[PDB]
C-alpha cells in the first residue's frame, strides 16, 4: 500500500453488517463502537435512545468551526440529505441510519458514509477551487488547524490555488528522512510535467505568512502544493481532494514505512555479522 | 609432534620425573593426568579440590609430588596414596588469586607468585605436621607471572608486572643448610634482593636459569628477550623482536635459549659470551624426509588458516630430557588446548641453517 | 553514604609509581632538500624524560614536520637508513602524528606506518603500546 | 495522557489477530496473523504486501506466518504487518495512541525489546505496555456473574488450534515453572472428527474433509455428561438428536448433505479422554489442572481451584466449563477421601465462563486500557528515550487493589 | 587511495594489541575484571594509540594485560548519514549481548565500539577477531551507502506514486 | 473412564479367569440361567458404542474379560453384518460366525493371553470353548435386532478396535 | 580459635541473620555484640525482585531455591559500585547464562552484585540502620580504646553469606573509608599507618 486509503473500513463494515442483517429479517443486535481516524478525529457508531432499528454514526473534529465557516455544513447536506441530523453530543456531524428504511442499493450510502471524514475537509477546497474558477482573487485565505500543532492553509490565486502544510517532526532525525522525500517531491515535474508544483521550506513558512503567528523552529517544515485548473477544475476535483487532504498523513506514513525498511537491512547485516564472528570459534 | 588434549586452553603443564605422564589443567579449577598408551592419550588422573582456575602446576620427580595454585588463593601438594592422589592445603596467607608455582631442585619447599604482590616460600615441618610458608615482599610492587629456581635451591628468579626480573635468596635455614658462594652473591639471607632489571618496560612474563646458574633469562611483553650474566659483572644483554610477546622461555645449552609467546611458535635465541650479544637463531616450527615412510607422509596431496603447529599463543614451554645444559626434547603448551614435543636434533637436520649453542 | 565518595585507593601503601631535537638542526637540513638527514637529526635526543607535554609536543611537531615535507617515493629509502632504535622512535612519533590529522597530513603518515611496518614490524608497534616513557 | 482518543489495542494470536480500540467490547478486525508477499528489494518492494484474508488467496503472492506457539518468529515479517494494523485498518495516527499488545507466558525479555523498537522507533508511539495473555484471560473473567471480587490469582484453561495451555497466575503474574501444556486442543478435535465422518458419511468432497470438520465441530458439537446415556439419547430419540450439514463442493459448485451425529459429542471428549485420538497422551485435562495445581505453592493451591478461566475457541463448547468442574471435583474429593481413611476441609472447585470467552485476551485487555491506572502503567516515548528498550523488559501488573 | 593505507594500520595495531592473557583482579580479592574498563592499576594499562585516515575517520584502540577496547569513528558525509550510522550503531549495541565483543555504549567521541577480552582470545581465534574488525569498518560503510540508496530510491517512487495521481 | 460391568457376585463362578455369568439364553452352553432381565451380553451391547474407542481398560473383575470378550466380538460381527441385505440373512451369520471356532485364552491370536488364563486342563478347555460360544450365539442374535431397521449408526464403528485388539 | 586467637571480632552471615561478635582473650563480649536483620534469606528475596524488573517473574514460594541457586552460583560483592555500574550499562562482561531446572535459560548481570549490594545498603530493600561494614566499624570503635588496634587487624568472616567474591575486599576498603572520615577527619596524611587485614580463611 502506497497511496493511504480515503474511507474508513470501521463504518463501511459496521454499517454492511447491520444492513446484511437488516435484510435478512434477523431482530437488531445492540452496535456500541468508539474509534479514530488521522488527525485527532473520533467517532461514535450507536443506538440513539436503545434503538436498536436505528444506527447513528458521529464524527468530532477539534477544527470542525474553521470548516464551517468555508461550506461544510451546506456540502455535508448535499451528500447525505435526509441521513444527516442533529449532531450527536461531543460530535459535529451525525448521520442516522434508520433499518426499516434502506434503499435498494445500499451500496453508495456505504461509501458515502465511509468517507465522511473526507467530505467534511471537502468543503474548503472546492470553495478556494470556486473561487480560482471565477478570477476571484483577494479572498482571505482558510486557515485550517487539522491537528493540535499543524495548520493546512488553502489560498486562490488568478491561475492556480495553492495548500501550504506546516507540519511538525518530533522525531529530530524524521526531519532528514522527510528533506529526502520532500526533494523527490520538489523535482516530481520530472516525471509528471502536468502534476502540481511543490515546493519545502525548512524551519520558516513562505514568505506570504511570515507576517502571521506562523510556527517557526527545527522539527517545522512547510510544504506547498500549487493547484492547476486541470486539478481544480470540476472533472478532477474530487480526486484532487481525495489526493491533497491525505498528503501530511501520506509523508509521515512512509518516513515510518521507510525507518521500518531500513530495520530488515539493520536485522540482515546484524545477522550476517554475527555468522563470521560464530565462524570464528574452533 | 602436536596433539591436541582440547580446544580451550591448557592453563599450565607438569611433567613426572620419567616424563611418562603429563599434568594439565584444561581452563579449569581441575588438573587432568594423561598418560601414554602406545601412541594413544588416555586420562588416568582427576585432580579435583581447587575452587577457582588452576594457574600453576609443579611436579617435584623424585618424591613424585604435585603442587598446584590457583586464582581461589590455594596451593595443594598432591600425594599419590596407592592409586588415587589426596590433597592437602598449604596456607599461603595471600588475599589474591595465586599465579605460578615451582619445586625447589631439592623438593624441599616450593614458591608461589600471587597477586598479592609477595612470593610465598613453602616447606614442610615434622614437628606440627603440615606446611608453613615465609613471604618475599620488597620489592616487589605487582602481581609476579612466573618463577624458576636457580640450581642450588636457594637463589630464585622472578619476573612481575611491575615489569622487572629479580632473583631473590628463597634460603630456608630450616630445611637446608647454609649456602655456597655464587657469582649473583656471598650473603643471601632469606629474602635478600641479588639482582633486579633495570627498566619500566613490559610485564616479565617468564624467566629462566641456566643449567650452571650463572645466567638468567626472561622475555617481556614489550617483544625483547633479555640476559643477565653473572660472570659479567650481571651485566644485561638485550634483543628487540620484530614480532608479538613471548611468554615462556628456557634455555636449551648455556648459550641457547626456546622461547614461544603470541606468534604461536618457538624460536631460538642464542648468547655471544664473548660479545655479550644476543642473537635472532630463528623459527623453530617450519611448514620429503630423510626415512621411506617420511617421504611417503610429506609427500602433498592434490586440491585456522595459521603455518604453526599451535593455533593460538604458546604460554608454557619445558625441558623434557636433556636437561637444561643440553637439552634434546622439549614441550610447549598453549591457548589452543595443544601440547607439543620438539625434538632438537631433528630440528637441527631438518633446518642444516640452525646453529645452536 | 557521603564517606564513600572519596578514592581511599588513591593513598594506597600497595599502588604502583612508574630535551628533544635541534629545531635549527632540523630545518637547516629541510631548508637544505636533505630530508633522509633532517629525518635522523628529528629522531634524536627524544623527550622521554621530561614531565612536559609542551617540550613532547615540540618534538613531535619537529619530526611530523619532516615527515610531511617527505614525498611518497622516498620514505622507503629514508626508513632503511635508520637503525633499529631508530624505527621504533620512529613508530611512536607516527602514531604521536595521527593524534593530529590536518591537510591530509594522515595520508602521508599512513605511507610512513607502511614503511615503518615493514621495517620494524609489528614488534615496534607492540613497543609504541609498552612505553611507560614515551614522546 | 489519558485524552480523547483511546488507545489501540492488538492481541497477535497464532491464527487470528484481534485489533481494535480501547472501550469497545469486541475487536474492531479479527484477521488472520498472516502476510503475503512477493517472491534483493529495491524501491518500495516491502510494501508491496496484504494482511489476514486479503492475504489468504493472493493468486501472485506467498502467505506467510509470523507468529508460531505465540512467539513472533520473523520480525521483518510483524514489523510490516503493525504497518498495515495501523495505517489500514485502524487508521490510527500512531504518535497519538497509547498501545497495549500481548505476549504469552514465556516470550522473553528480549522479545518485548524487539516489540518496543518497533513502536517507539519505527511508529513513534507515545506509549506502550505489553500484557501477558493469560493475565488478560483472567481480568475477562471479571465479566462474569459468578464472581463478586476482581482478582489476578485464578487458573487460566487457554485452548487455540496447536496445544492447550494450564496457566498458574498468582497476584497478576504467572507462576511460569508450573506451566503444563497438553497434547490435545482445536486440531486434534477437528483431525478426530474427520475420521469420525470418512467412516460415516459419504459425499464430502476429500479435499474439503478438514473444512468440514472443523465446520461440523463448532457448529455441533459440545461436552456431554456420559457417553452411554448420551449414545442411548441419539438411539432411543434419533429425530431429535441428529442434525444435517450442507455444504458446497468445490469443483462442481454444488451442495451436498450429510449427517452429524456421535461426533458432536465425541469430539470435545477428548479433552476427558484423550487416549480417544492421541496414542501417546493419556491424562484427562481435569487431571492435567489437579497436576498443576497441586505443585504451585500450598497457599496459592485452593484460591486457583477456586478460580479456574476459559480463554480460546477451544473452550466455546457448552457444558466444557460444567465437566471440567465435575470432573476435577470427583478427583480431588475422591482424594481427601483417603485422608480421612488413611479430616482435610473440603477443596471448592470452580470454573468460570462467560460471554466473552472467544476474544477474552483482546476483551480484558481493551477494559484495562481504557482506564487511567493504564496510562500509568505505560512505558512512555520520554521513558524509552532516557531509560533505553530494557524498561519494556517489565510491566507493572494493575487492575486489581484500589 | 587512503582505504587500503588505513585499514593496514589498523589490523597490524590491532595484533598488536590483541595480545592477552586471564589475569586475576590484583586489587579485588577473587575478582576478574577487564582492566581497561575498571583501571585501577597503571601498570597493567598499555599506551592508548590512535591510527586517523583523516580529521573525520579514526579508530582509537586501548589495550590492557587481559583486555582491548576498539573505538571506530564512522565516516558520515551528509545528514542522512549521519542518521542512518546512528541508528544502525544504535541498533548493534542493543543486541550486545549476542554480538559479545561489543560495548553497549561507544567511547566517548566515538560511533561504535569493541570490547575484547582474553576470554573472547581464548575462545576464537584472534587472528579471525583482527579480521573481523577491518571487516566490519568496511561493510559499515557499504551498508550505510545501500540504506541511503534505498531511502533515496523509496522516496523518489512515492513522490511519483502521489504526484502521478493528480 | 471405561464402561464396566457391575454383574459380579460373591457367587458368581469362575471359567479361567473369565466370569461364567449368567445369560437368558436357549442355546446350548455352561451358561448359567438368568432369572433377571439383564445379562452381560445386554451391557456389552449397551456399553460398545462407548467402550470401543477406549484404549485402556482396568480390570477389575473377572466379569470384565467376560465383558472384554463380547465387546471384542461384537466388533467381529459387525464385520459380517456389515454386507448382509436382511435382518434374516444375518440372522444366519450370527449363526454361522457364532459356530466358527475363534481362538481362546492361551493360543496364538488370541490378544491379551498376559490378561486372560488358559485352561488348566481339557475340561476347561471344552468347557471354556462351550461358554465362548454360547456367549458368541446369544450375543449375535441379540445384535441382530438392533443394527437392522424395520444402520449406519452400527456400521461406522467397523474400523474401530477396542483397546486395538482383535479376535481376528 | 583455628587461626590461632583469642581476641578478635567475628563477622557471621548466615541464611537467617548477621552477627558481629567481638572476643577479648578468651570470650565473647555480649554487649559489643551486634546483629543486622540483613542476611540470605534477604539477599534471595532481592535478587528475586531484581530479576522481576528484568523480564523474568520468578514467584516468591515457587521458585525461592531455583533464585538461591542462582544467587550462590552467579552472586558477588561489588568493591566499587560506581565501577561495577559502568561495567553493567556500558558493557556485557559481566553477563552470564543460567539454565533453569524446565530447560529454558535465561542472562544474568548487573544484578550479580545488586542483589549482595543489600548487605551495605539495607536501604535497598526497605531496611533500616546502616550497613554491615559501618555496623562493623562502630562495633569496634565503640569499644576499648586500648584493644582496638587489636580487632582492626583480626576480623575473621564465618557463615555462608560471607563468602561473596570481594567480600573481604569490600570491607576493609568501606573501613578504612570510615576511619578517614570519622576518626582522622580528612586526614588522609595517616591513613597509611592504619591496619586492617580482614582474615577469610578457606574454610568459612
Ligand atoms: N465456537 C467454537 N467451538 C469450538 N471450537 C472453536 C470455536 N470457534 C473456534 N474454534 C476453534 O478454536 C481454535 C482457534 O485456533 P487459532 O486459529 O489459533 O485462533 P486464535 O489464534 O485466535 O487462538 C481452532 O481450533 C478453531 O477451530
Ligand atoms: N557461595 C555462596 N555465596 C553467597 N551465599 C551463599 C553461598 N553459599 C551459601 N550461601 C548462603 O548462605 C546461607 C547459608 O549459610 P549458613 O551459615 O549455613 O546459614 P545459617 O548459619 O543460618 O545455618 C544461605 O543464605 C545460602 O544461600
Ligand atoms: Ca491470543
Amino acid at each position: 500500500m502506497i497511496l493511504l486509503e480515503v474511507n474508513n473500513r470501521i463504518i463501511e463494515e459496521t454499517l454492511a453488517l447491520k444492513f446484511e442483517n437488516a435484510a435478512a429479517g434477523n431482530k437488531p443486535e445492540a452496535v456500541e463502537v468508539t474509534f479514530a481516524d488521522f488527525d485527532g478525529v473520533l467517532y461514535h457508531i450507536s443506538n440513539p435512545n436503545g434503538d436498536k432499528t436505528k444506527v447513528m454514526v458521529s464524527i468530532s473534529l477539534k477544527f470542525y468551526k474553521e470548516l464551517q465557516a468555508h461550506g461544510a455544513d451546506e456540502l455535508l447536506k448535499r451528500v447525505y440529505g435526509s441521513y444527516l441530523v442533529n449532531p450527536e453530543s461531543g460530535y459535529n456531524v451525525s448521520l442516522l441510519y434508520d433499518l426499516e428504511n434502506l434503499p435498494a442499493s445500499k451500496d453508495s450510502i456505504v461509501h458515502q458514509a465511509g468517507m465522511l471524514k473526507r467530505n467534511c475537509f471537502a468543503s474548503v477546497f472546492e470553495k478556494y477551487f470556486q473561487f480560482q474558477e471565477e478570477g476571484k482573487e483577494g479572498e482571505n485565505r482558510a486557515v485550517i488547524h487539522y491537528r493540535d500543532d499543524e495548520t493546512m492553509y488553502v489560498e486562490s490565486k488568478k491561475d492556480r490555488v495553492t495548500v501550504v502544510f506546516s507540519t511538525v517532526f518530533k522525531d529530530d532525525d524524521d526531519v532528514v528522512i522527510g528533506k529526502v522525500f520532500m526533494q523527490e517531491f520538489k523535482e516530481g515535474r520530472r516525471a509528471s510535467h502536468t502534476a502540481p508544483q511543490v515546493l519545502f521550506s525548512h524551519r520558516e513558512p513562505p514568505l506570504e505568512l511570515k507576517d502571521t503567528d506562523a510556527a517557526v523552529g527545527d522539527n517545522i517544515g512547510y510544504i506547498t502544493f500549487v493547484l492547476f485548473p486541470r486539478h481544480t477544475n470540476a472533472s478532477a476535483r474530487d480526486n484532487t481532494i481525495n489526493l491533497i487532504h491525505t498528503f501530511r498523513d501520506y509523508l509521515h506514513y512512509h518516513i515510518k514505512c521507510s525507518k521500518a525498511y531500513i530495520h530488515t537491512r539493520m536485522r540482515a547485516k546484524t545477522s550476517d555479522f554475527l555468522k563470521v564472528l560464530n565462524r570464528a570459534r574452533p | 609432534a602436536y596433539h591436541s588434549f582440547l580446544v580451550e586452553p591448557i592453563s599450565c603443564h607438569a611433567w613426572n620425573k620419567d616424563r611418562t605422564q603429563i599434568a594439565i589443567c584444561p581452563n579449569n579449577h581441575e588438573v587432568h593426568i594423561y598418560e601414554k598408551s602406545g601412541n594413544k592419550w588416555v586420562q588416568v588422573h582427576e585432580l579435583k579440590e581447587h575452587n577457582g582456575q588452576v594457574t600453576g602446576v609443579d611436579w617435584a620427580p623424585d618424591s613424585n609430588r604435585i603442587v598446584t595454585c590457583g586464582t581461589d588463593r590455594n596451593a595443594y601438594v598432591w600425594t599419590l596414596k596407592g592409586r588415587t592422589w589426596k590433597p592437602t592445603l598449604v596456607i599461603l596467607r595471600i588475599n589474591r588469586a595465586a599465579r605460578c608455582v615451582r619445586w625447589a631442585p631439592n623438593e624441599k619447599k616450593f614458591a608461589v607468585g600471587s597477586g598479592s604482590r609477595v612470593i610465598s616460600i613453602c616447606y614442610f615441618e615434622q614437628e606440627n605436621d603440615w606446611w608453613v610458608c615465609k613471604h618475599i615482599k620488597k620489592p616487589i610492587r605487582s602481581t609476579v607471572l612466573s618463577l624458576d629456581w636457580h640450581p642450588n635451591s636457594v637463589l630464585l628468579a622472578a619476573g612481575s608486572c611491575d615489569f622487572k626480573c629479580r632473583i631473590f635468596s628463597a634460603y630456608i635455614k630450616e630445611v637446608e643448610e647454609r649456602p655456597a658462594p655464587t657469582p649473583w652473591g656471598s650473603k643471601m639471607p632469606f629474602g635478600e634482593l641479588m639482582f633486579e632489571s633495570s627498566s619500566s618496560c613490559g610485564w616479565v612474563h617468564g624467566v629462566c636459569f641456566s643449567a650452571n646458574g650463572s645466567r638468567v633469562a626472561w622475555v617481556s611483553h614489550d617483544s625483547t628477550v633479555c640476559l643477565a650474566d653473572a660472570d659479567k659483572k650481571m651485566a644485561v644483554a638485550t634483543l628487540a623482536s620484530e614480532t608479538l610477546p613471548l611468554l615462556a622461555v628456557t634455555f636449551i645449552t648455556e648459550s641457547s635459549l626456546v622461547a614461544a609467546g603470541h606468534d604461536c611458535f618457538p624460536v631460538l635465541f642464542t648468547y655471544d659470551s664473548a660479545a655479550g650479544k644476543l642473537s635472532f637463531g630463528g623459527r623453530l616450527d617450519v611448514p620429503r624426509g630423510l626415512t621411506a615412510r617420511e617421504r611417503f607422509q610429506n609427500l602433498d596431496k592434490k586440491a585456522a588458516g595459521l603455518d604453526s603447529l599451535h593455533k593460538n599463543s604458546v604460554s608454557q614451554i619445558s625441558v623434557l630430557s636433556g636437561g637444561k645444559a643440553k637439552c634434546s626434547q622439549f614441550c610447549t603448551t598453549g591457548m589452543d588446548g595443544g601440547m607439543s614435543i620438539w625434538d632438537v636434533r631433528s630440528l637441527e637436520s631438518a633446518l642444516k641453517d640452525l646453529k645452536i649453542v | 553514604a557521603r564517606f564513600r565518595k572519596v578514592d581511599v585507593d588513591e593513598y594506597d601503601e600497595n599502588k604502583f609509581v612508574d630535551a628533544g631535537p635541534d629545531e635549527g638542526e632540523v630545518d637547516s637540513c629541510l631548508r637544505q632538500g636533505n630530508m633522509t638527514a633532517a629525518l635522523q637529526a628529528a629522531l634524536k635526543n627524544p623527550p622521554i624524560n621530561t614531565k612536559s607535554q609542551a617540550v613532547k609536543d615540540r618534538a613531535g611537531s619537529i619530526v611530523l614536520k619532516v615527515l610531511i615535507s617527505f614525498k611518497a617515493n622516498d620514505i622507503e629509502k629514508a626508513v632503511q637508513s635508520l637503525d633499529k632504535n631508530g624505527v621504533d622512535l620512529l613508530m611512536k612519533y607516527i602514531y604521536k602524528g595521527f593524534e593530529s590529522p590536518s591537510d591530509n597530513s594522515s595520508a602521508v603518515l599512513l605511507q610512513w606506518h607502511e614503511k615503518a611496518l615493514a621495517a620494524g614490524g609489528v614488534g615496534s608497534i607492540v613497543r609504541v603500546l609498552t612505553a611507560r616513557k614515551t614522546v | 495522557m489519558a485524552g480523547r482518543l483511546p488507545a489501540c489495542v492488538v492481541d497477535c494470536g497464532t491464527g487470528y489477530t484481534k485489533l481494535g480500540y480501547a472501550g469497545n467490547t469486541e475487536p474492531q478486525f479479527i484477521i488472520p496473523s498472516c502476510i503475503a508477499i512477493k517472491e534483493v528489494m529495491k524501491g518500495v518492494d516491502d510494501l508491496d504486501f496484504f494482511i489476514g484474508d486479503e492475504a489468504i488467496e493472493k493468486p501472485t503472492y506467498a502467505t506467510k506466518w509470523p507468529i508460531r506457539h505465540g512467539i513472533v518468529e520473523d520480525w521483518d515479517l510483524m514489523e510490516r504487518f503493525m504497518e498495515q494494523v495501523i495505517f489500514k485498518y485502524l487508521r490510527a495516527e500512531p504518535e497519538d495512541h497509547y498501545f497495549l499488545l500481548t505476549e504469552p507466558p514465556l516470550n522473553t525479555p528480549e522479545n518485548r525489546e524487539y516489540t518496543a523498537e518497533i513502536m517507539f522507533e519505527s511508529f513513534n508511539v507515545p506509549g506502550l505496555y505489553i500484557a501477558v495473555q493469560a493475565v488478560l484471560a483472567l481480568a475477562a473473567s471479571w465479566t462474569s456473574r459468578q464472581v463478586g471480587e476482581r482478582t489476578l490469582t485464578g487458573t487460566v484453561i487457554d485452548s487455540g488450534d496447536g496445544v492447550t495451555h494450564v496457566i498458574p497466575v498468582a497476584e497478576g503474574y504467572v507462576i511460569g515453572s508450573c506451566i503444563k501444556h497438553i497434547p490435545i486442543a482445536g486440531r486434534d478435535i477437528t483431525y478426530f472428527i474427520q475420521q469420525l465422518l470418512r467412516d460415516r458419511e459419504v459425499g464430502i468432497p476429500p479435499e474439503q474433509s478438514l473444512e468440514t470438520a472443523k465446520a461440523v465441530k463448532e457448529r455441533y458439537s459440545y461436552v456431554c455428561p456420559d457417553l452411554v446415556k448420551e449414545f442411548n439419547k441419539y438411539d432411543t430419540d434419533g429425530s431429535k438428536w441428529i442434525k444435517q450439514y450442507t455444504g458446497i463442493n468445490a469443483i462442481s459448485k454444488k451442495e451436498f448433505s450429510i449427517d452429524v451425529g456421535y461426533e458432536r459429542f465425541l469430539g470435545p471428549e477428548i479433552f476427558f479422554h484423550p487416549e480417544f485420538a492421541n496414542p501417546d497422551f493419556t491424562q484427562p485435562i481435569s487431571e492435567v489442572v489437579d497436576e498443576v495445581i497441586q505443585n504451585c505453592p500450598i497457599d496459592v493451591r485452593r484460591p486457583l481451584y477456586k478460580n479456574i478461566v476459559l480463554s480460546g475457541g477451544s473452550t466455546m463448547f457448552r457444558d466444557f466449563g460444567r465437566r471440567l468442574q465435575r470432573d476435577l471435583k470427583r478427583t480431588v474429593d475422591a482424594r481427601l477421601k483417603l485422608s480421612e481413611e488413611l479430616k482435610p476441609k473440603p477443596i471448592d472447585v470452580q470454573v468460570i465462563t462467560h460471554h466473552m470467552q472467544r476474544y477474552a485476551v483482546w476483551f480484558g485487555g481493551s477494559m484495562l486500557a481504557s482506564t487511567p491506572e493504564f496510562y500509568q502503567v505505560c512505558h512512555t516515548k520520554k521513558d524509552y528515550e532516557e531509560i533505553g528498550p530494557s524498561i519494556c523488559r517489565h510491566n507493572p501488573v494493575f487492575g486489581v487493589m484500589s | 587511495a587512503t582505504l587500503r593505507p588505513y585499514l593496514s594500520a589498523v589490523r597490524a595495531t590491532l595484533q598488536a594489541a590483541l595480545c592477552l592473557e586471564n589475569f586475576s583482579s590484583q586489587v579485588v580479592e577473587r575478582h576478574n575484571k577487564p582492566e581497561v574498563e575498571v583501571r585501577s592499576s597503571k601498570e597493567l594499562l598499555l599506551q592508548p594509540v590512535t591510527i586517523s585516515r583523516n580529521e573525520k575517520e579514526k579508530v582509537l584502540i586501548e589495550g590492557s594485560i587481559n583486555s582491548v577496547r576498539v573505538s571506530i569513528a564512522v565516516k558520515q558525509a551528509d545528514e542522512i548519514e549521519k542518521i542512518l550510522c546512528h541508528k544502525f550503531m544504535r541498533f548493534m549495541m542493543m543486541r550486545a549481548e549476542n554480538f559479545f565483543i561489543l560495548r553497549r555504549k561507544p567511547v566517548e567521541g566515538y560511533d561504535i565500539s569493541f570490547l575484547i577480552t582474553n576470554f573472547h582470545t581464548e575462545q576464537m581465534y584472534k587472528h579471525k577477531l583482527v579480521d573481523f574488525v577491518i571487516h566490519f569498518m568496511e561493510e559499515i560503510d557499504k551498508e550505510i551507502s545501500e540504506m541511503k540508496l534505498s531511502v533515496n530510491a523509496r522516496a523518489r517512487i512515492v513522490a511519483e506514486e502521489f504526484l502521478k495521481n493528480f | 473412564p471405561a464402561y464396566h460391568s457391575s454383574l459380579m457376585d460373591p457367587d458368581t463362578k469362575l471359567i479361567g479367569n473369565m466370569a461364567l455369568l449368567p445369560i437368558r439364553s436357549q442355546f446350548k452352553g455352561p451358561a448359567p440361567r438368568e432369572t433377571k432381565d439383564t445379562d452381560i451380553v445386554d451391557e456389552a451391547i449397551y456399553y460398545f458404542k462407548a467402550n470401543v474407542f477406549f484404549k485402556n481398560y482396568e480390570i477389575k473383575n473377572e466379569a470384565d474379560r467376560t465383558l472384554i470378550y463380547i465387546t471384542l466380538y461384537i466388533s467381529e460381527c459387525l464385520k459380517k453384518l456389515q454386507k448382509c441385505n436382511s435382518k434374516s440373512q444375518g440372522e444366519k451369520e450370527m449363526y454361522t460366525l457364532g459356530i466358527t471356532n475363534f481362538p481362546i485364552p492361551g493360543e496364538p491370536g488370541f490378544p491379551l493371553n498376559a490378561i486372560y488364563a488358559k485352561p488348566a486342563n481339557k475340561q476347561e478347555d471344552e468347557v471354556m470353548r462351550a461358554y465362548l460360544q454360547q456367549l458368541r450365539q446369544e450375543t449375535g442374535l441379540r445384535l441382530c435386532e438392533k443394527v437392522f431397521d424395520p444402520s449406519k449408526w452400527w456400521t461406522c464403528f467397523v474400523k474401530r478396535q477396542f483397546m486395538n485388539k482383535s479376535l481376528s | 580459635y583455628a587461626q590461632g586467637l583469642l581476641t578478635g571480632v567475628v563477622v557471621d552471615s548466615g541464611d537467617g541473620v548477621t552477627h558481629i561478635c567481638p572476643v577479648y582473650e578468651g570470650f565473647s563480649l555480649p554487649h559489643l555484640t551486634r546483629r543486622l536483620d540483613i542476611a540470605g534469606r534477604d539477599i534471595t528475596r532481592y535478587l528475586i525482585k531484581l530479576l522481576l524488573l528484568r523480564g523474568y517473574a520468578f514467584n516468591h514460594s515457587a521458585d525461592f531455591e531455583t533464585v538461591r541457586m542462582i544467587k550462590e552460583k552467579l552472586c558477588y560483592v561489588g568493591y566499587n559500585i560506581e565501577q561495577e555500574q559502568k561495567l553493567a550499562l556500558e558493557t556485557t562482561v559481566l553477563v552470564e547464562s543460567y539454565t533453569l531446572p524446565d530447560g529454558r535459560i535465561i542472562k544474568v548481570g548487573g544484578e550479580r552484585f545488586e542483589a549482595p549490594e543489600a548487605l551495605f545498603q539495607p536501604h535497598l530493600i526497605n531496611v533500616e540502620g546502616v550497613g554491615v561494614a559501618e555496623l562493623l566499624f562502630n562495633t569496634i570503635q565503640a569499644a576499648d580504646i586500648d584493644t582496638r588496634s587489636e580487632f582492626y587487624k583480626h576480623i575473621v568472616l564465618s557463615g555462608g553469606s560471607t563468602m561473596y567474591p570481594g567480600l573481604p575486599s569490600r570491607l576493609e576498603r568501606e573501613l578504612k573509608q570510615l576511619y578517614l572520615e570519622r576518626v582522622l577527619k580528612g586526614d588522609v596524611e595517616k591513613l597509611s599507618k592504619f591496619k586492617i587485614r580482614i582474615e577469610d580463611p578457606p574454610r568459612r
